[PDB]
């Protein structure tokens, strides 16, 4: 499965 | 436009959205990052899914 993204910035 | 999931996803926060590989999901919000805001067609559920997971349909 791929890597996740990083999560969200605001 | 509605997406498939191309994989499992086990939920690792409180606000994602766990789904199975052939799930369809509706996009609520794609406009914070890479994270998007999702309703699961299949089961119901809305939460943030990795959106490198599912696929256009």
């Amino acid at each position: 499965a791929p890597p996740l993204p990083p999560r969200n910035r605001p | 436009m509605t997406f498939v999931a191309l994989y499992d996803y086990e939920a690792r926060t409180e606000t994602d959205l766990s789904f199975k590989k052939g799930e369809r999901l509706q996009i609520v919000n794609n406009t914070e990052g890479d994270w998007w805001l999702a309703h699961s067609l299949t089961t119901g559920r809305t939460g943030y899914i990795p959106s490198n997971y599912v696929a256009p349909s």
